[PDB]
């Protein structure tokens, strides 16, 4: 994923085109085509890709609560880090749920073998 | 339908493809007629006796935007802004004579023309109904922060459409330079429309490219700091966008107008715009965010909400728009009415939030002339002259309510001292006879004392009512009365 | 020190007469505070004043006040406004400017925010047509009437105020002496320039 993001930063369109030219499938081309480009699409992410069913909706919440994060291989928070960002903004200064525990939770989410979290 | 002109020797200019057009005047003499003959000159024309059309050569290219401010004759001459604002004031109102009041925006292309002088008058028409309020509660004025007062001064400061930072070097009636330089966020790209008059003495602007992305360069700017200096703010207001792209079906909307109105709280004119028509509307309703779900259990923030949206069939928009928060049940006049001409022949004029249908009587850019619904024919048909349609205010008939609305708007025009063109709207002068009778009765009884400053004007108003016909008697009688009274009074 | 105010309003009513009055009353008044009108630096020097001349509602449905004269060095913009004031004003002859003098009061207000460190504030207003109207300001928060204006100009602040009208005398001087603080509207005289009107 790091190499893909670097290729995107370098050239972009050609890589996503070669990846989405033909074939009857649908991989996670959203977080790979809505990260950084000469187009904001900022509120678009809360609007369109925010289809987050209750399934694993509190998964990232329980993770940030009791990380102590690489227990089992699971990559779904990438397309669902919206709840993570919501909790972060609500605890940091918007509501003040955590003064310094927010930094601890961020460091826990900054655990090794996890780089996509930084991208999100 | 009615009131159409034509140009004999000139035509659609088949040699040049096209050119965007615009004009708008909330005061008297509301014809500007941006066009291309067969760059080109700019025209001015009055509402009465339009035979004597006038024009004057410009000194720039493409003449993109112009919009006057007050009854004082002026214009903007945008599109590299050569020959900037001035008055006419020479002998009459038929010669431009652009004076040395020029602001040198070197090789630019802004599309902004704004910064009016004072507040918008308040009209409690539905509640007051002008029974015996004597213009007290029927016509008021809400306290409004004047832009950079010192006495309310005013300049032609605008926003760089082509550029991306700001406008400076303001010299209003003082001939002083006051030159500075500001950074203005050091980055930007805009194709926006201006909305100036907000609560504080600030200006609002937001649009960049269209439906493709969702950027809005909200620039909350402050200009009044000290004499001989400028400190233009770079406050980024909360961003927003057109939620039209929520449809997974398609997203080809690409708006190109997104204009606003002088009331910066209750409109958002985003719209899907070849091969599309879908109006949208959002508000600025402040509300707190749902800070929850973080555990077992500053709220002041702004998140926009929807107002109205639907699928329609239209191409060209003209203009957006009394006050809101009124249960306008018995009211059927174009209160905050938003209409726009339809390409396919007839014009389906219908107020906001319903858009359903109105009477049609089966077998480029415009703006609303006034309360009386008589539009200007600058629709998407090429270099064609102006048109007018039925100003009928609502479906049903109500002669009492009709004359009531007529006297309301007449008294409004009187107190505001603007021009009046509700002539086409009123029926033959018999009803108008009863109207002026009731009007002078109320004037005499419940003046209570403004008569000593409001008499003369309304007498001339009387003339207009007696202008159209068999009843030409009162016309001449009132003219002689007015001229004799004036001459004797000044001789005293 | 020497905080004066210069006001004229008879432009709509009678223009040429002012030009005559300038030859005898306006121009000598300014020489009391300057060695001669030429072209000098302008700043907060105490002796500065304003120049306010407007019209009535007759043929101005979009303008009431456009005054701008903070210091003007007492020479340049003073002479300009004197010789380039206006030539308009029609309608009839019933009232030209009362709401103007109220705004004049407002001007004194800014002195309180500008002339910090008294100054024996003085003011002078000219108007040929006898004014009377119901509205008060239509421009700012303050509001009242001619009576309120005069009691503010006299009692609220000891600003010496006079009215050097044309040789004719209307029914104005009478009511303008109802102030317990001495109004001193005496300086309407063909004799030479008074020391302090």
């Amino acid at each position: 994923f790091l190499m893909l993001c670097h290729v995107a930063q370098t050239y972009g369109s050609e890589v996503i085109l070669s990846e989405s030219s033909s074939g009857e499938e649908v991989p996670f081309f959203e977080t790979w085509m809505q990260t950084c480009m000469p187009e904001e699409g900022k509120i678009l992410n809360p609007d369109h890709p925010c289809f987050r069913p209750d399934s694993t909706k509190v998964e990232s919440l329980v993770a940030l609560l009791n990380n102590s994060k690489l227990v089992q291989m699971k990559w779904h928070e990438a397309c669902l880090s919206i709840s993570a960002a919501i909790l972060e903004i609500l605890n940091a200064w918007e509501n003040g749920v955590l003064a310094f525990e927010s930094i601890q939770k961020i460091t826990d989410n900054i655990k090794g073998k996890v780089c996509s979290l930084a991208v999100c | 339908l009615a009131y159409v002109c034509e140009w004999e020797k000139w035509a659609k200019s088949t040699y040049c493809p096209s050119l965007p057009l615009a004009c708008a005047w909330s005061c008297r003499n509301l014809i500007a007629f941006t066009t291309d003959l067969r760059t080109h000159m700019i025209h001015i024309l009055d509402t009465e006796h339009p035979w004597e059309v006038h024009s004057v050569s410009s000194g720039h290219s493409e003449a993109i935007t112009c919009l006057e401010w007050d009854q004082s004759g002026s214009r903007l001459l945008s599109a590299d802004a050569d020959g900037q604002i001035k008055c006419w004031s020479m002998a009459d109102h038929l010669a431009n004579s652009w004076e040395s009041s020029v602001g040198s925006q070197v090789e630019g292309d802004p599309i902004v023309a704004l910064s009016w002088l004072h507040n918008g008058v308040k009209l409690a028409l539905h509640v007051e109904k002008s029974g015996a309020s004597s213009f007290g509660e029927k016509f008021s004025r809400v306290k409004f922060s004047p832009s950079l007062t010192l006495k309310p001064m005013e300049g032609w400061i605008a926003v760089t459409v082509s550029g991306l930072v700001t406008v400076s070097l303001l010299k209003p009636s003082g001939q002083v330079l006051t030159s500075t330089e500001s950074l203005c966020r050091l980055r930007g790209r805009v194709a926006l429309a201006d909305i100036a008059f907000t609560g504080g003495g600030n200006i609002v602007v937001a649009a960049a490219d269209g439906s493709s992305a969702s950027p809005v360069k909200f620039y909350k700017v402050c200009v009044s700091v000290v004499s001989e200096k400028c400190r233009i703010d770079t406050e980024i207001l909360p961003s927003l966008f057109m939620r039209c792209t929520t449809d997974p079906n398609r997203k080809d909307r690409f708006p190109a107008i997104t204009h606003l109105k002088f009331l910066a709280r209750d409109m958002s004119e985003q719209v899907l715009l070849a091969t599309s028509s879908l109006v949208e509307c959002w508000s600025l309703r402040k509300e707190g965010l749902p800070v929850n779900n973080i555990f077992q259990q500053q709220p002041m923030i702004l998140k926009w909400r929807i107002l109205s949206a639907t699928n329609d069939l239209d191409r060209v928009s003209a203009v957006a728009l009394t006050d809101l928060k009124v249960a306008s049940d018995t009211q059927f006049y174009p209160g905050l009415g938003l209409a726009l001409a339809f390409q396919d022949g007839s014009v389906h004029m219908v107020h906001r939030l319903s858009l359903q249908t109105m009477a049609v009587f089966y077998s480029k850019a415009m703006q609303l002339s006034w309360t009386s619904l008589a539009l200007v024919g600058i629709d998407n048909h090429g270099k064609l002259s102006m048109l007018r349609i039925s100003p009928s205010l609502g479906h049903p008939l109500e002669p009492k309510l009709a004359l009531q609305h007529l006297l309301f708007l007449l008294e409004y025009c009187m107190v505001t001292g603007y021009d009046w063109w509700d002539i086409l709207l009123h029926v033959q002068p018999g009803m108008v006879q009863s109207l002026v009778e009731r009007l002078h009765e109320e004037y005499t009884r419940q003046k209570p004392a403004l008569q000593q400053v409001l008499s003369t004007r309304i007498l001339a108003m009387k003339a207009s009512l007696c202008k159209l016909s068999r009843v030409c008697d009162y016309h001449t009688k009132l003219f002689l009365m007015a001229i004799t009274s004036t001459l004797k009074s000044l001789l005293r | 020190v020497a905080d004066v105010v210069f006001v004229i309003e008879g432009t709509a009513n009678l223009g040429p007469y002012f030009e005559e009055l300038r030859k005898h009353y306006l121009l000598p008044a300014i020489e009391y505070f300057n060695g001669g009108p030429p072209d000098f630096g302008g700043d907060y020097g105490g002796t500065q004043y304003s120049l306010v001349v407007f019209n009535t509602v007759d043929c101005a449905p979009e303008s009431y006040v456009q005054c701008h004269a903070p210091t003007s060095s007492a020479y340049e913009f003073v002479t300009w406004l004197d010789g380039i004031k206006f030539m308009g004003g029609g309608g009839e002859s019933c009232s030209l400017i009362a709401e103007g003098l109220s705004t004049a009061l407002q001007l004194f207000d800014d002195f309180k925010k500008m002339r910090e460190q008294q100054t024996h504030r003085v003011c002078l207003l000219i108007c040929n047509s006898p004014p009377y109207l119901l509205p008060a300001v239509e421009s700012t928060t303050y509001s009242g009437c001619t009576t309120e204006s005069l009691v503010q100009k006299i009692g609220e602040r000891g600003i010496h105020f006079s009215i050097v009208s044309p040789r004719k005398l209307p029914a104005l001087r009478l009511l303008f002496e109802k102030a317990a603080p001495p109004a001193l509207l005496e300086p309407l005289q063909q004799p030479a320039d008074v020391s302090q009107d």
